[PDB]
């Protein structure tokens, strides 16, 4: 297997809740044993941790290192370069990471349930909408009242490119089902958004009959 | 000979213009004319056939194609009649070919007499293992004819090698279309001084491979994605799909300026696919252009003389600041890069090396050397651009001639190699002389070449095609009336191909932009009927 | 590189509107060429062709063939098996398709954009609801009036799990971009939503101010 060097942005998860962001620089393709090198331009007191090579496609060994606390240095605006060397070729493959410009800030729309599923009672399909944001990497979560509701709880569909003119902004929409009656209650239910582009990083929309 | 000319030339008697074997036996300046008598007393049977030819003159034993399903007997005597036939059309088909594009008076050069040989290896009638023969087996062939027709052959390993007044083929068989081809790289290697250049040497730099098999030989195959001529061997036979060729080489050209046209109109084709393609390249991100794009260097290695004058192309991977560079096409040109689809290589093309040019993998470079050698893929490459620009006797010659040595060496540039002063040609020199004042620098007349091309296809494009190229559900119809949708294809299959590229064994024919290439390339090839003009009708 | 065969439905498109379906039978892992057998169990007016090779990752070259006017068999209940033979290996791998169970018709909920997304009233962002079917097939588009709307004007999501009790239907989402003038004017918007466990195929959920 021919190897191939490439760069994964840290979890949202661990850029906006985790103290402390590491950030990857995996290797795959690697026909041989751990005699590999991982070396980060820049070294803003982190130390690359090396784990033990993992099967890639058709058994190929992957070597991956992790630059952790890393916030920081994103903090900073350092962008990262990890170059490597193997012991298959001497020449060393480069990747390199920056920071995503020109970034934009969601709108959450929070969808009451139409007046047709309102009227069967049986459910309530809950639905929220995020909207305009430049970055791919948005959490989107499902609030009720001050408990988070647990992932399994609720659907969400991944963030995809949305129509849209100049901006290349991207759309998110969940869907949660709870009982009519709940809604009918009184307990209001909430959409709970989170992503970087935002300096408070979430967002919040909720309402109720 | 095809045209009507050479043939009132030919069928008289006269010397020096009578296609008779006899005549060119007799007559002197034929190396081993011991052949008359052997070839005059065989005995009855059937053993050697002779294919003769406006330059070349063919010798060659029945038994060397002989094989176990494949004995001997009518069977074989109509099979050797039927191909020496085909072959003796094709080789003279190549040679009228090159007749018409030749109108220097050097035509005249063309009436030589040259030998060439098959490989003495003769089959059995039991299995198909060619022994070879060392003048001393008892095999009649060698025993009546090529035994007294004193010459030894090297025997060498493999490939069909050039002596420099004759040719033997080793590995090949002159009767197939793979005869056919090496025979038009034999005698490229054969007549290169004196013929297909008018009258001048090869460039001092250039070693005898460089015209053989990138330029100045009919492509390998049909198949083959590579900028080059078909001269010698014709084919209509479910082989128009995927063509990417000429089909008739004695019908396409007729004189200088067909080729000239044809080449321009060519390029005039490719220069909009490598615009639209570097167009796609450059809004990319920094990995993706990385890992789709190197650059090309010139290495003056130590020579095998005291000068170091011969340059090396070399590949390397591009640096940060490059590709940082690297904003928008226009810059492309500047920092001379080559794409990576056909041209994978990260080491060096030595010179003296049998490549070839990609017909679909753009090279935005226009590299040339201050030192005057310009290697082997930049030479073929521009030399091709140069015969697009220009028409064959000036330009290309030009180029690779050493015709400007002379002038060269008036202007000074002096150099001495194997113990003897000789003239230096430099690329910014040919420049000034094939374009007087036009150009100022080979990056300038790259850029003036595509600025044309641009507000070309700005002006003109054909209507309607079928190039679809798309999944596996049923897609025929794409009609691209202007080039706005075919630069949108373009742009997406880029940014398609900016992934699936972590291929172990096929990251290359698995690329959907060599795919759309080809696509487009077949169906304006097929559109017109010759190649004619491409950029035809408006917008 | 291990062989693997597979078979594969004809596109909905295919099944709903083409006259005539192509159903895949592909095989993936072939370590040679095209010298390969594709047999068809219910080679019932039908032609098997295969075309280029496909060369997968890791160099696995992979080939397929296709199967037309499969439509009448599929009307017909006749399950496709897929017999494919190799170089690599004498034994035949087969593959077999059968008729999904248990199709369940779809529901369309047109969503009308929100109050403060309509506050705004620069654009109202139309949503259309598919949920209710088991199968994971579905088309949905938008239509305008009696025109129906380009695929790159409006964003649609894909089939997925939705948590349920029993019955394991899917549900899928899509959502458009227009001015609130069309809106207001009485210009209504319309979501063409296609499934084939409908008999009628198609279901329309229309509404405007």
């Amino acid at each position: 297997c021919h190897p191939r060097l490439s760069l994964h942005r840290p979890a949202l998860e661990d850029l906006l809740l985790g103290s402390e962001a590491n950030l990857t620089c995996t290797l795959t393709g690697l026909r041989d044993a751990s005699g590999v090198t991982f070396t980060w331009t820049p070294s803003s007191g982190k130390s690359a941790v090396q784990g033990p090579p993992e099967r890639d496609l058709c058994g190929c060994y992957s070597v991956s290192s992790v630059l952790p606390g890393c916030a920081e240095p994103w903090n900073h605006g350092k962008t990262f370069t990890c170059t490597a060397a193997y012991p298959e070729s001497k020449t060393p493959l480069t990747a390199t990471l920056s920071k995503s410009g020109n970034t934009f800030r969601p709108e959450v729309h929070l969808l009451p349930p139409p007046s047709e599923e309102l009227a069967l009672n049986e459910l309530v399909t809950l639905t929220c909408l995020a909207r305009g944001f430049s970055p791919k990497d948005v959490l989107v979560r499902w609030l009720q009242g001050s408990q988070e509701l647990p992932r399994e709880k609720y659907l969400t569909w991944a963030s995809r490119q949305e129509p849209s003119q100049g901006t290349t902004t991207f759309a998110v929409t969940s869907i949660l089902r709870v009982a009519a009656e709940d809604w009918k209650k009184g307990d209001t239910f909430s959409c709970m958004v989170g992503h970087e582009a935002l300096p408070l990083a979430f967002t919040q929309k909720t309402i109720d009959r | 000979s095809t045209i009507p000319e050479v043939s009132s030339k030919q069928s008289k008697q006269g010397t020096e213009h009578s296609i008779g074997v006899y005549d060119r036996l007799t007559s002197p300046s034929w190396k081993y004319q011991s052949m008359v008598l052997p070839l005059l007393t065989l005995p009855e049977e059937k053993m050697i056939f002779m294919i003769a030819n406006i330059s070349t003159i063919g010798f060659g034993a029945y038994d060397r194609y002989r094989s176990s399903e494949y004995p001997k007997g009518d069977k074989l005597n109509r099979f050797v009649e039927e191909n020496a036939q085909a072959a003796a059309k094709r080789f003279r088909d190549h040679y009228d070919y090159w007749y018409k594009i030749l109108d220097k008076e050097n035509k005249e050069k063309l009436f030589r007499s040259v030998l060439v040989y098959d490989a003495f290896r003769f089959g059995n009638d039991t299995n198909k293992e060619t022994q070879e023969a060392n003048f001393e087996t008892n095999n009649p062939v060698i025993k009546n004819f090529f035994g007294p027709a004193g010459n030894n052959v090297v025997h060498n390993k493999h490939g069909a090698y050039a002596t420099g007044d004759a040719f033997y083929y080793m590995a090949y068989r002159m009767l197939d279309k793979s005869g056919a081809v090496t025979y038009t790289h034999a005698m490229t290697h054969n007549s290169d001084r004196e013929i297909y250049l008018g009258g001048y040497g090869r460039r001092s730099g250039l070693g005898p491979e460089f015209y053989a098999k990138g330029l100045l030989q009919a492509p390998d195959h049909s198949y083959d994605p590579t900028i080059t001529i078909n001269s010698v061997l014709k084919y209509d036979d479910s082989e128009n799909s995927t063509r990417l060729q000429i089909a008739d080489p004695t019908q396409r050209f007729t004189n200088v300026e067909d080729l000239h046209n044809y080449m321009h109109n060519m390029f005039d084709l490719i220069y909009t696919l490598e615009i639209l393609e570097g167009r796609a390249v450059a809004k990319l991100d920094y990995n993706e252009k990385n890992d789709l794009l190197r650059k090309i260097e010139n290495i003056y290695k130590k020579d095998p003389d005291g000068n170091s004058v011969y340059a090396t192309n070399a590949v390397r991977r591009l640096t940060s600041d490059e590709i940082k560079n690297l904003t928008s096409f226009d810059k492309l040109i500047e920092n001379d890069v080559i794409t990576r689809r056909g041209y994978i290589d990260q080491g060096e093309y030595e010179r003296n090396g049998y490549h070839t040019i990609n017909l679909f993998s753009p090279i935005y470079s226009a590299l040339s050397s201050k030192i005057g050698t310009p290697g082997d893929l930049m030479g073929r490459r521009m030399a091709f651009e140069l015969l697009a620009a220009k028409g064959y006797k000036e330009g290309m010659v030009p180029y690779i001639s050493n015709q400007y040595e002379k002038e060269a060496k008036d202007r000074g540039s002096k150099i001495r190699s194997y113990g003897k002063e000789i003239g230096l040609v430099t690329d910014d020199l040919v420049l000034e002389k094939v374009f007087n004042k036009k150009y100022g620098s080979w990056v300038e007349f790259k850029k003036d070449m595509y600025k044309e091309r641009v507000e070309q296809f700005s002006k003109l494009n054909r209507v309607s095609f079928f190039d679809p190229n798309g999944p596996w559900g049923r897609q025929k119809n794409v009609t691209v009336n202007n080039i706005s949708v075919l630069e949108k294809m373009i742009e997406t299959a880029v940014r398609e191909d900016a992934e699936d590229f972590t291929a172990q064994v096929y990251p290359d024919t698995n690329s959907r932009v060599l795919k759309l290439k080809k696509a487009i390339f077949k169906a304006y090839l097929d559109q017109t009927k010759d190649f004619r003009t491409s950029i035809f009708g408006g917008k």
